[PDB]
């Protein structure tokens, strides 16, 4: 249920649910990535 | 990128004989023994082993790993 | 391989023909890249701006096909399929010029053609500014 | 110069193999640098290089396929380590590029 | 009719006293209107290799499949699920984890990790209907067993599931079941004085 | 009698059947007449071969000592012009400085 941004330099999940400046957890890196989507993709092989 | 599984003027599947090349390679074939060991007859097959570069074995460093 | 001559007359004047089974197998396939950036900033009185939620459809319990899209952070999800006239970034702004009242000002996609999203990339500038960018893949 | 004297400063920085002077391990790396190259990164590992050198010393040359598996290491290192003081010859490894002295 | 040559995937056959016109036919059905079975639709769960879904799926496409076209129709249209009688199934799904052991010097890529290399050996057929009976274990399987797709790294994963279905070459190029098809005039060089000596 | 040039059947000028057909028969015949050829032609061509080659500019032997002799004998004679030029008598044509 809580979002989860992947960190950009350590590949690790943060959850910034809350109203804080985007910063790492583990590390000081302040850049955030969102994760793939869940739903299904159909792409024709051609 | 990534090898291309088939020549594009013929068809033949050339996208296994990647790994097979670089290991004929170690053993000090040349180019043109390494080819016709593959079963590369046509010229449009062997330019797709002989013009590729390996770009995806670079890329793979910088993207992002646990 | 090019072959040098005189073939079907669609090649008067620089024109030259290509080979259908060579652009299936993948002879000049390429990727286009395209951006899309939004800035959510905090303002000189103490108000922000804000991204709503996706707007469901009450009667069917799914998003409106204009937020699709969306994630429940109102922003795009990678690998999806945008489509002309979609919103990537629910963006709502203060039209302070007591309570705020605020006005959308989604970012859409305009495009004649359908494209993928790759990544999103959340970053903050000490302004307490949120900077968004979507990379974009046709 | 002291022509003499001087072999107790060479012995620390090159030793004497195949006729020839090789230089020393640790001149080149010391035990935390980096890949040099592109590609897989790789950890310096000296004794990597010195049983290769050590080679030279007990047989003729290095001279099998695949001794990139028995140390391990990737062949982009070796091939590109041995590139520094030799020259190929088709399917026997390398040629040492100077004569016996 | 005489066979010269035949072996595991090639052939060579002379045809004596037929024309161009009718040669040329066959060579053109032969790279056009004979149907094979390939991967028409991809639908990815949680592709996170640096591989493009799109390239993905343009590279699955080209893999050749076993399967024998003369038992299967042409899908209709429209009919996107498709039925036994007309697709085949293939699941696609790596993922990609560092080797618990490693020697110290950890330099090559082939001793640091596991499943970094997708090989079409990874597909699995996933039988719909009765099919499991009416074809024995191993007959529906991509044909080479060693084609590279994509490559990875640790922590990233390919799950997917491929709809293979009943095409002629016309419509695309990856149905043509013959790697090249031609022909070629016989020769008679004739020496119409007697060449001696140097 | 007579292969079609550019001058007869191309844009360059008149003597073109073309502008015959469009002057004595009408804007229609024209036309019709151009687009039979646009589509008669190409059904020749790509079925005779039409290709130029590194050996449709290669010089034979013919040439290669004719222009030899080209080659010394007329640096041969400029040599003699800058003889006469700086160290003797020439010829200075009317209207121009010996330069
Ligand atoms: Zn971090
Ligand atoms: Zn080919």
């Amino acid at each position: 249920q809580p979002m989860i941004y992947i960190c950009g330099e350590c590949h690790t999940e943060n959850e910034i649910k809350s109203r804080d400046p985007i910063r790492c957890r583990e590390c000081g890196y302040r850049i955030m990535y969102k994760k793939r989507t869940k739903r299904l993709v159909v792409f024709d092989a051609r | 990128m990534i090898i291309p599984v088939r020549c594009f003027t013929c068809g033949k599947i050339v996208g296994n004989k990647w790994e097979a090349y670089l290991g004929l390679l170690q053993a000090e074939y040349t180019e043109g023994d390494a080819l016709d060991a593959l079963g590369l007859k046509r010229y449009c097959c062997r330019r797709m082993l002989l013009a590729h570069v390996d770009l995806i074995e670079k890329l793979l460093n910088y993207a992002p790993l646990e | 391989t090019v072959a040098v001559m005189s073939y079907s007359g669609y090649d008067i004047e620089d024109a030259l023909v290509l080979n259908k089974a060579s652009l299936d197998r993948g002879f000049g396939r390429c990727l286009v890249y395209k951006n899309a950036k939004c800035t959510l900033k905090r303002y000189t009185n103490q108000t922000f701006d804000k991204v709503m939620g996706p707007m469901l459809d009450a009667a069917t319990r799914k998003p409106i096909w204009r937020h699709e899209i969306l994630d429940a952070d109102g922003i795009c999800s990678p690998g999806e399929k945008v489509e002309n006239k979609q919103v990537l970034v629910n963006k709502s702004m203060p039209t302070v010029t007591q309570q705020p009242q605020y006005k959308d000002v989604p970012i859409t996609y305009k495009g004649a053609t359908d494209s993928y999203i790759e990544k999103v990339m959340i970053s903050s500038n000490a302004e307490d500014a949120f900077l968004i960018k979507m990379l974009l893949r046709q | 110069i002291d022509s003499v004297a001087v072999l107790r400063g060479i012995q620390k920085v090159a030793m004497l193999v195949q006729g020839n002077w090789v230089v020393k391990s640790d001149i080149l790396y010391p035990k935390d640098s980096s890949s040099p190259h592109s590609g897989v990164p790789a950890e310096v590992l000296c004794r990597g290089r010195d049983f290769v050198m050590w080679k030279f010393t007990q047989s003729r040359w290095v001279v099998r396929k695949e001794v990139a598996t028995v140390t391990k290491l990737c062949a982009e290192d070796v091939k590109d380590f041995l590139e520094h003081m030799a020259v190929v010859r088709i399917n026997k490894g390398w040629e040492f590029i100077l004569p016996y002295d | 009719v005489d066979v010269v040559h035949m072996d595991e995937n090639s052939l060579e056959f002379d045809m004596v006293g037929i024309d161009a016109a009718i040669a040329n036919a066959f060579r053109r059905i032969l790279l056009a209107e004979v149907p094979t079975m390939a991967v028409e639709k991809v639908l990815v769960y949680n592709n996170t290799s640096i591989v493009q879904d799109e390239i993905l799926a343009h590279r699955l496409g080209l893999i050749p499949i076993h399967a024998d076209p003369r038992l299967f129709e042409y899908r209709n249209q429209g009919d996107e699920e498709g039925t036994e009688i007309d697709t085949l199934q293939f699941r696609l799904q790596v993922r990609c984890t560092r080797n618990p052991h490693a020697a110290k010097d950890s330099s090559d890529p082939n001793e640091l990790y596991v499943n970094h290399k997708v090989y079409t050996r990874h597909m699995t057929w996933i039988p719909l209907g009765n099919q499991a009976d009416l074809f024995p274990e191993g007959t529906i399987r991509p044909v080479h067993d060693d084609i590279l797709i994509a490559q990875l790294r640790p922590g990233q994963e390919i799950d997917l599931l491929m709809h293979c279905v009943k095409g002629i070459g016309k419509d695309h190029a990856k149905f043509s079941p013959v790697a090249t098809a031609s022909y070629r005039l016989l020769p008679d060089i004739t020496l119409l004085e007697p060449v001696e000596g140097e | 009698s007579g292969s079609m040039d550019k001058g007869t059947l191309g844009s360059g000028s008149k003597n073109n059947i073309f502008y015959i057909l469009l002057r004595d028969w009408g804007q229609n015949e024209a036309a019709d007449a151009m687009s039979r050829l646009a589509r008669l032609a190409p059904v020749y061509l790509s079925n005779r071969g039409f290709s130029i080659g590194i050996g449709d500019v290669t010089p034979g032997q013919g040439l290669l000592k004719a222009k030899y002799e080209l080659l010394n004998a007329g640096y041969k004679k400029c040599d003699e012009y800058i003889e006469a030029l700086n160290t003797g008598k020439l010829q200075q044509q009317p209207g121009c400085t010996a330069e």
